[PDB]
């Protein structure tokens, strides 16, 4: 317990930091995907 | 502690108020928009006991306090209580006296005018702020969310505003203001928990329920199937520990309350629900606008923090939407804190340094000046 | 209850329905175009509560109902609700029905084709009318005004048509269809009254606002002068008592809403304004026509009841029109009720008795007959 709030907190913060990097990638990838899909449909329509 | 006269920023909702200084990416402190007053006389020695409590003080001693929120469905009606909140917020937690720093406050596009007039007047006449600027919550939501175009669902505590914005412009013909908000969800949860044997009727209890809601409740992507399961099995129940050591669990109530956003009739409101309200904001807009609003549905404010709301809203709009169009909801981690963040962004823009009301123009014109100077 | 073997007449819009029988000079009754439905679950036994309410029943009980309007900017889409409205109108309240009488229904000149097809069909198939005739509101507006020639400013609940007729002939290229009418003015007033601290969101609230508007609002002969004073002083405000005990006063908003007709941009509409559309309906006609239309500017429909509108529209057109020539507005007490009256005149004229579709020709041809026999 003594260092477990710290181990859990460091895990939470590291996971949150990675989550955010990955969530920001998710948003970037989704926006690119949607725009890319719209480009796809743009070209498919063409 | 600042080395420049940065603006101070305060996002004062009907629920909670967020504050910090312009240039940060988060508020430094969060307080409820509450001034508490005792309804009982203390007996024991060493129990504090104040005539009035402000912000976090009102919550800490709430067991015996009436908790008054000075803001009613987006408007300040009690200016004395907002002075207590702003003194404490700026002077004690941000550690800055407004006398040497400009201040930015926020309101919804259809928020009653007296709100912007008192926000401006209080900071100029009680705090002697050198300048003021009442911001549009729709703008701030878009600046925090990284958009210029999209639907702003600011789902606050007192009101869900619902305004489509295109290329930085308002599209006012399509605003569908809804009197269904986070405050109604808290009240409804107190009532649904009562049905299960856990009655919540006091102000202290209201805050307990507010905390229960924030941690245990969700909307569900499929209400009827989630309901049928939750009503049939303990597998969808979740516990919460109450301050007196009692334990409360929530079953289909866990979503039946949040469902009020989609079914406002549960609290007695005449409305088609948050997803039709949102949709009403995207189809009413012009034929060459609709496509950009569908692809940029932007959440700000709280209630956006329910685990399934971004996905159910995207699904409901998609179901109502025409084919071909891309429907997407932006639901950033800056959720509930986004309007404050946008306030920080706006206060510091070089393009916005001419938008500030100075404490010269203010005194020459009087409190009504905010009408011509802000928006 | 009536024994006169005449035609029946109804003007059906997005707000109200005027009705009575042909040959008289006024409707016998006016009903809301509403089918009301309960928006609450009843708890107590013996509380009444209908599954549906029609017309005035729906409006009178609106505090606990959701009110549906079947007509969209001049077109009936919810024919089932109009059948209910018509049954009540004819069978219950006017005390006369189509089964024993020929019936005339009205529409705008460019109204989508489905409207006249369904109006013809419902009277023949659900009311068993012996004959039908779908009329042009422009025709009726001039008959009721004593004209064969003039501009019809048919400002209704969902659409203003702006349509010229010369010597009894249509001048269709000069029709200026406008998406601004009494219902949009009501929605705008709800938003600006929200700005004053009295939010109106629900449909019952919309009906409260429509009552406020009809009794307190005006356009003004000189908007800017009334505005500058009304926006600066309480001497220009007028009180209204809301059905909850509150009193609302309205200042420049009293006229800003009605002003939308002259400035549609107030609600986000792309339009030159009612006085320019009037001017163009005159100006787009041939030069030996223009002079007669300038001298015969005819108001019909509602909104024509705003103080300053008959004087203002004449001022706005004469200010654009060439000199020497006389510009005149016709704005009789039959204002807003004149389309119905025109319907009575057309239905009863001997010169019109060959224009009726009988339930002979209809049964063999079907509803497409309306395009062979009416217009």
């Amino acid at each position: 317990l003594k260092l477990d709030k710290e181990n859990a907190l460091d895990r939470a913060e590291q996971a949150e930091a990675d989550k955010k990097a990955a969530e920001d990638r998710s948003k970037q990838l989704e926006d690119e995907l949607v725009s890319l899909q719209k480009k796809l449909k743009g070209t498919e329509d063409e | 502690d600042e080395d420049e006269t940065t603006a101070l920023v305060c996002d004062n909702g009907s629920g909670l108020v967020k504050a910090g200084f312009a240039g940060d990416d988060a508020p430094r402190a969060v307080f409820p928009s509450i001034v508490g007053r005792p309804r009982h006389q203390g007996v024991m020695v060493g129990m504090g006991q104040k005539d009035s409590y402000v912000g976090d003080e009102a919550q800490s001693k709430r067991g015996i306090l009436t908790l008054k929120y000075p803001i009613e469905h987006g408007i300040i009606t009690n200016w004395d209580d907002m002075e207590k909140i702003w003194h404490h917020t700026f002077y004690n937690e941000l550690r800055v006296a407004p006398e040497e720093h400009p201040t930015l406050l926020t309101e919804a596009p259809l928020n009653p005018k007296a709100n912007r007039e008192k926000m401006t007047q209080i900071m100029f006449e009680t705090f002697n702020v050198p300048a003021m600027y009442v911001a549009i919550q729709a703008v701030l939501s878009l600046y925090a969310s990284g958009r210029t175009t999209g639907i702003v669902l600011d789902s606050g505590d007192g009101v869900t505003h619902n305004v489509p914005i295109y290329e930085g412009y308002a599209l006012p013909h399509a605003i569908m203001r809804l009197d269904l908000a986070g405050r109604d969800l808290t009240d409804y949860l107190m009532k649904i928990l009562t049905e299960r044997g856990y009655s919540f009727v006091t102000t202290a209890e209201r805050e307990i329920v507010r905390d229960i809601k924030e941690k245990l409740c969700y909307v569900a992507l499929d209400f009827e199937n989630e309901m049928a399961t939750a009503a049939s099995s303990s597998s969808l129940e979740k516990s919460y520990e109450l301050p007196d050591g009692q334990v409360i669990t929530i079953g289909n109530e866990r979503f039946r309350c949040p469902e009020t956003l989609f079914q406002p009739s549960f609290i007695g409101m005449e409305s088609a629900g948050i997803h039709e309200t949102t949709y009403n904001s995207i189809m009413k807009c012009d034929i060459d606008i609709r496509k950009d609003l569908y692809a940029n549905n932007v959440m700000s404010g709280g209630t956006t923090m329910y685990p399934g709301i971004a996905d159910r809203m995207q699904k409901e709009i998609t179901a109502l939407a025409p084919s071909t169009m891309k429907i997407k909801i932006i639901a950033p981690p800056e959720r509930k804190y986004s309007v404050w963040i946008g306030g920080s962004i706006l206060a510091s823009l070089s393009t916005f340094q001419q938008m500030w009301i100075t404490k010269q123009e203010y005194d020459e014109a009087g409190p009504s000046i905010v009408h011509r100077k802000c928006f």
